[PDB]
């Protein structure tokens, strides 16, 4: 379990140690990293990331990659982070339908960072091989009573009717067009008009129709 | 109902016309007669099987249920004054007194001697 | 058979004995090592000048043997075997004042001397055991009893063989035998004596002509052993019930009724019992006639042996077949209680074969019901009767056992049990249905050497050692305020006079408000113990003995366990009051009525409650301002008219529900400021991320949360299951199950759920013990309350084959004893959801009953579905029972093995009631006991207070309890690994102070070994080499002690 420093598939172990705790007589949290392949341009420059720990959000992750280059001498600037979806409520965009698990994707500012900071996670592996007190703790944020009453607290009503006034604009704006590019006489190339009814409001919705 | 009391009801409206209307009459078809019939009884059909005694009195009570008529009849024809007219028992299930005491809302007495 | 021979060899080698007075006879069996059994009293050798004489009788068999209708019985059975008397030794001045009985006495004792004697010649003593009995507990006639132990070793047949004595044919005359007559002279008349004499003068003939019937019937002997094991399932036996016992009716009497229905039985004594039945149209036949046919009050049977059977309108106070060829009252030895429930036995077995959609032939013929008392009777009560000696019978005794007293009942027994039964349903009248009562202590079996069956202990010196009391109650007069009497005259009834001989201090006379005068008597409720006890107590401890000890501990801990909520004289509001669920339906009709009459753009079509409380199931009767209770915002679904311009995608149609919220939201705040609102983030459907809850506090201490629901968003999920991918599939089907599980079925449960808890107000307090017993075993966060309910209503609304549930005990342990009983991976469940006799019918029965066939072809473990709760409400089943896991089910269905065992083992009482409330914390993969640094009891308004609503919603917030929340997040993460479980209401779950919660995790076997490492595994493993993973639970174990950082005090692992 100490010379247990990657995986054979590219992946790369990331341990991190925890302190203790009163009901507990220190175990290595460990995480998974690796480069991103994709052609998507906001997903350039970016790591995969397995194993999170709790609430791993962008102001920990900065402080992991802070650690990570005040340890190596090294810039390493985190840009962004995506995919964090730790309890799963977006697993299904039900808004565009009617109109990745466990893992999350770490936006950095430039390849040379992310190469950096590649190099900076293969020598923590190589930490796990030989010095396993030399790998980095990861302090939660312990999310307390306070937290807990914020999720029970009220909402604002400014709020609401801003968001909801906006909404209703948008939403208005859309289907105002929708209306007029399905009822605004269309006509083919070649001669060819098609049929439309009337208070028919979408061209997605006759293509539903025909399916 | 679903309170199993057994129930005849009486519900009538008129053909009104149009603000744009020219002629002095309002006569449809009988093709729209039945179908607006049909729905109509299909409503009270509905709506009083998924009621029970209590909630149909108090369904019955700010006459929502004719309002309901007139939006889902609203594209078949203009209509008016569209009222449930009548309402009859024809059967009651068992006593329940308890039931009765519930939904209207235990004594001593006073030592004479 | 072989047997009997041999035996039939030794009964003609036994030699006879002459004419002999008392002083030879006391002699004989005074040197002999036998005890004469002699019948109480025992003759005096002053007023006897008879004398004794044995000769050779005749000898016959009877039973089910001897009409050949037997069965297998595993605890074992009995073969008669007769010996009538010689009428040359009997004469006519012998069936007065017991002088047939001391000649029967002492007949039977020479007789099991020199069959003792040939025993000791024909060395069969080894293995065989003899002893005296009573003929079905008959202590005026005993009998012979020889059984066997381990080349005449029948001991592997299971059979006794029971030696009967006999008078023969027309001895003694049966018009002088009446049971109105009096043969016992000191005039009351002696009905035990006189059936039993006449019975065994006329016992052969019974035998003749009812082998005569099985002759020209075709299925006699099927119908016998039906009848045989119908009662014997139900729990009775043709023994006299007048003791404390339950009996006078088994296979001789059933057989004898069906010999009388054969030869008519109609008021025109027509044939109504054909000889053309098959055993299925007899068995109909008799149990249509015992329910419908009175033979104790308002009519009885007459009937003759040699002469059609005849149903006069007159009932003798007994159940009465009158068989005029022999003047024998047959059921004698059945008392009018016993009568009664017998013929509701019949009737409940007469709607179960009329049942014509079902099937009933496993609860009419394959359930024992007579092994709980609990579970067959609603109501059960100890009494210790320590009565003492025949002389201090007088001074313990409120009564007096005189001359007239031992004529009209000989056994003191048969006294002591009549003189109970009498007084109890006099005092309790119409608030109970039935009543039984059980002398705990009594035997029947007593050796040779003894004169009769000798008690010492209990304080007394009879057959028995308490009396266990058990009532069928009236549900809806149980909890009467006052027990009615009669009214009162200038001169004075014999009604009201006896009432207030009766009632003693508790007479007086009372006046009302539509001016009525009459006696009456003062009671007060208690939430601890119900009137029905008090009164049992009052008067068995006033009119029967003072020294006497009556109590029910177990009902008075349950009423205890059954919670007590924060509200003036609550220690004195019984269980069936509802006043806090009415106090919440007034406060709804305010809101009702002031939502309606406020105005909105579109018409507001209907507002509706689903609210726990207004089914009159939430744990807690409700308190006002106690507002940390789970239950204390009540759903409120709201439906408006139907508008050809709403919104039709689902962000936006949800964001204008928010918008008209906020409108309902600012007219109350301006016309309604008596009123405080808020909108709560509602998120508990997935995949919808705009929930708003318009919650409501009323200062009439309430609140409840209001909800928008349109045919919109029907059709717009119903567009979202259509262009869903395949594989997305049946994510998006548990979505929209769930919405409809707490949307559109829910309103329908409620409501019909209100109407037949009506019916059956007793529902409503058993489920509250079910869910509060169910959160001390926390399985509650994975369980739904409308699933619960179902479960709870299950026995009442499906009785058979015992009666309803009258009582909160029964009622439990009904659900509890089903639950047990259960097997839901090949038992389906359907309720017919109907008030007592909109039915079920058998089209649709089959329609659901095939689609529990295509669940359990698609899944028949039940990895996707365990439990099939149907009804008419759901055609489906799947809609409040998904969501639950096989490893929960496994655990609720051991919990309930676990605690039919517990009772029966352990029996019942207090100790066993707490192991069954405790938890067990067994099985547990790591367990987290937690607590809340402050305490919820009295803010949720259980009894060991809030007065307001504070100005800050942020401190409503803060005073409510987060590990809920807390649990319910760990559940969103780690579905994938874990399984959890939590204490929901803290304010009855939480210790002393309200503020402890336990929180235990199961793993999954799966995670629980190693894995290839996946981008989709989905779990904290640490890996055991470089491709193989097994799961971090160290990692887990700080990250839930991170988690729950604030509130985690200890943590224990398996």
């Amino acid at each position: 379990i100490e010379d247990i420093s990657a995986m054979k598939n590219g992946f790369i172990v990331v341990p991190f140690k925890l302190p203790d705790h009163k009901a507990l007589p220190a175990s290595l949290h460990f995480m998974f990293a690796k480069r991103h392949q994709s052609s998507n341009s906001n997903e350039s420059d970016c790591l995969f990331l397995v194993n999170l720990p709790l609430l791993s959000n962008i102001e920990h992750m900065k402080k992991f990659v802070g650690q990570l280059c005040g340890k190596y001498d090294t810039v390493s600037h985190v840009e962004e982070l995506l995919y964090n979806d730790e309890f799963g409520l977006h697993e299904v965009d039900l808004s565009a339908l009617t109109s990745p698990r466990n893992t999350a994707l770490l936006k950095f500012v430039d390849a040379a960072s992310i190469n950096n900071c590649w190099n900076a996670l293969k020598k923590y592996s190589n930490l796990h091989a030989k010095h396993p007190n030399e790998l980095f703790e990861w302090t939660y944020t312990t999310p307390s009573f306070t937290t807990f009453v914020n999720f029970y607290k009220p909402l604002d009503i400014d709020y609401l009717k801003e968001d909801i006034h906006t909404h209703m604009a948008i939403f208005e704006q859309r289907e105002a067009q929708a209306q007029e590019d399905v009822q605004s006489s269309i006509v083919d190339e070649d001669g060819f008009t098609l049929v439309v009814g009337k208070n028919t409001k979408s061209l997605n919705s006759i293509r539903k129709k025909i399916l | 109902t679903s309170d199993d009391y057994v129930l005849r009801i009486f519900a009538i409206a008129f053909t009104r016309k149009q603000a744009n209307q020219v002629k002095r009459h309002s006569y449809a078809q009988s093709s729209h007669i039945r179908a607006i019939r049909k729905v109509i009884s299909e409503i009270l059909t509905k709506e009083v099987q998924g009621s029970t005694l209590a909630q149909l009195t108090s369904k019955l009570i700010p006459e929502v249920i004719n309002k309901e008529i007139e939006n889902a009849t609203k594209d078949i024809f203009p209509l008016q004054n569209i009222h449930v007219r009548k309402v009859k028992l024809l059967k009651q299930p068992k006593f329940d007194v308890g039931a009765l005491m519930a939904l209207h809302g235990e004594e001593k007495g006073k030592k004479v001697t | 058979e072989k047997f009997l021979h041999k035996l039939y060899d030794i009964l003609q080698e036994i030699p006879d004995w002459e004419e002999k007075s008392l002083a030879e006879v006391d002699s004989f069996f005074k040197n002999k090592i036998v005890s004469v059994p002699f019948v109480d009293p025992k003759p005096i050798p002053q007023n006897t000048n008879y004398k004794f004489n044995y000769k050779k009788p005749d000898i016959s068999l009877i039973g089910s043997f001897a009409l050949k209708a037997g069965i297998y019985q595993p605890n074992g059975s009995s073969i008669d075997t007769l010996l009538t008397m010689p009428k040359e030794l009997f004469e006519k001045k012998d069936f007065l004042n017991f002088r047939c009985l001391h000649k029967r006495s002492v007949y039977l004792a020479y007789l099991t001397h020199h069959l003792l004697i040939l025993l000791k010649k024909d060395k069969l003593d080894s293995f065989l055991q003899l002893e005296y009995s009573y003929f079905d507990n008959d202590p005026l006639l005993p009998i012979l009893r020889i059984s066997c132990s381990k080349d005449y070793n029948f001991y592997k047949t299971r059979f006794s063989i029971n030696l009967l004595i006999g008078f023969p044919y027309k001895v003694f005359e049966p018009k002088k035998l009446l049971p109105n007559r009096n043969c016992i002279r000191i005039l009351p008349a002696t009905p035990l004596y006189n059936f039993s004499v006449l019975s065994s003068s006329t016992h052969e003939n019974y035998l003749k002509y009812l082998y005569k019937t099985k002759k020209q019937t075709e299925s006699f002997v099927e119908a016998t052993v039906l009848g045989r094991l119908w009662l014997q399932q139900r729990g009775f036996s043709s023994n006299m019930s007048h003791s404390g016992s339950l009996g006078g009716f088994g296979t001789f009497e059933f057989t004898i009724l069906m010999a009388a229905l054969l030869n008519g039985g109609g008021i025109n004594s027509n044939k109504i019992l054909l000889h053309g039945f098959s055993s299925y149209q007899l068995f109909k036949g008799v149990i249509k006639y015992l329910a419908t046919m009175d033979l104790c009050h308002d009519g009885h049977l007459q009937f003759h042996s040699n002469p059609a059977s005849k149903y006069i309108d007159e009932g003798f106070q007994t159940p009465t077949l009158f068989d005029k060829s022999t003047k024998v009252n047959i059921l004698t030895k059945m008392t009018v209680s016993s009568y009664q429930i017998l013929k509701e036995y019949a009737g409940e077995t007469l709607r179960m074969l009329n049942n014509v959609v079902q099937d009933q032939f496993s609860n009419i013929f394959l359930t024992n019901i007579s092994r709980f008392d609990n579970l067959k009777y609603d109501l059960c009560y100890d009494v210790q009767l320590p009565l003492g000696k025949y002389n201090n019978l007088e001074t313990s005794l409120a009564a007096t056992f005189g001359s007239m007293e031992r004529v009209k009942f000989i056994t003191l027994e048969n006294f002591l049990a009549h003189k109970i039964t009498n007084v109890a349903r006099y005092a309790l009248g119409d608030r109970i249905k039935y009543i039984q009562i059980e002398m705990v202590g009594q035997k029947s079996d007593f050796p040779i050497t003894k004169r009769k069956v000798y008690s010492n202990t209990g304080g007394n010196h009879f057959n028995f050692d308490f009396v266990r009391v058990k009532l069928i109650v009236n549900p809806s007069e149980c909890d009467k305020l006052v027990t009615k009497g009669p009214a009162h005259s200038e001169t004075m009834s014999t009604e009201a006079a006896v009432f207030k001989n009766f009632w003693g201090i508790k007479s007086s006379l009372r006046r009302f408000k539509d001016g009525s005068i009459t006696h009456c008597c003062v009671w007060s409720t208690s939430s601890s113990e119900p009137i029905i006890s008090s009164i049992v107590n009052f008067a068995l401890q006033k009119h029967v003995s003072k020294k006497a000890q009556i109590s029910n501990e177990t009902i008075k801990k349950f009423h205890n366990f059954l919670p007590l909520p924060n509200l003036p004289s609550s220690a004195k509001t019984s269980v069936l009051n509802l006043s806090s669920f009415f106090n919440l339906k007034k406060s709804f009709d305010d809101l009702y009525k002031i939502i309606f009459q406020m105005k909105l753009p579109l018409s507001v079509k209907s507002i509706l409650p689903v609210g726990s409380a207004f089914r009159y199931t939430s744990l807690c009767q409700p308190v006002p301002f106690a507002y940390s209770d789970p239950d204390f915002f009540q759903d409120v679904i709201l439906e408006f008219e139907t508008s050809p311009k709403w919104p039709d995608e689902i962000t936006s149609l949800e964001k204008a529900k928010t918008a008209f919220l906020l409108k309902i939201q600012e007219e109350l705040s301006a016309n309604s400021s008596t009123y405080r609102s808020f909108f709560s983030r509602d998120e508990s459907i997935p995949y919808n991320l705009e929930i708003v809850t318009l919650n409501i506090l009323t200062p009439e201490g309430y609140g409840f949360k209001f909800r928008v629901l349109t045919e919109r968003d029907e059709i717009l999920y119903l567009r979202a299951i259509a262009n869903a991918r395949n594989e997305l599939k049946p994510e998006l089907e548990a979505t929209f199950l769930k919405f409809t599980a707490k949307y559109l079925a829910s309103v329908r449960h409620t409501r019909t759920l209100e109407n037949i808890s009506h019916s059956y107000q007793f529902y409503s307090p058993v489920v509250r013990l079910f869910k509060r017993w169910l959160d001390t075993h926390l399985l509650l966060g994975h369980i739904t309350d409308e699933l619960a309910e179902l479960i709870a209503i299950k026995p009442f609304v499906d009785p058979a084959p015992y009666f309803i549930p009258g009582s909160l005990e029964n009622g439990f342990l009904k659900v509890l004893k089903f639950i047990s009983q259960w097997n839901w991976k090949d038992d389906p469940l359907i309720l017919d959801l109907v008030k007592p006799e909109e039915r079920l019918t058998l089209a649709q029965y089959k329609g659901i009953q095939m689609n529990f066939t295509n669940l359990r072809n698609s899944d028949p473990n039940g990895t996707h579905l365990q439990f099939f709760v149907a009804s008419k409400n759901d055609p489906s089943g799947i809609l409040y029972s998904s969501g639950i896991p096989l490893p929960i089910a496994t655990r609720l269905t051991a919990l309930a093995k676990v605690a039919v065992n517990l009772l029966q083992t352990h029996g019942l009482n207090q100790q066993t009631i707490n192991l069954l409330f405790t938890p067990g914390l067994k099985d547990y993969d790591f367990v987290v006991d937690l607590r809340t640094p402050i305490g919820l009891k009295s803010s949720c308004g259980i009894l060991s207070a809030p007065s307001n609503f504070p100005e800050n919603l942020n401190d409503l917030s803060e005073k409510m309890d987060p590990t809920y929340q807390l649990v319910k997040y760990l559940n969103l993460k780690y579905k994938n690994s874990l399984i959890l479980s939590s204490r929901k209401y803290i304010g009855v779950n939480g210790g002393e102070k309200g503020d402890k919660n336990v929180i235990t995790g199961l793993i999954k076997p799966l995670f629980k070994g190693a894995h290839k490492f996946r981008v989709n595994l989905d779990c904290n493993v640490k890996p055991v080499d470089d491709e193989n993973v097994i799961l971090n639970k160290e990692a887990i174990f700080h990250e839930i002690a991170a988690f729950g950082n604030d509130m985690v005090i200890n943590f224990e692992t398996d």
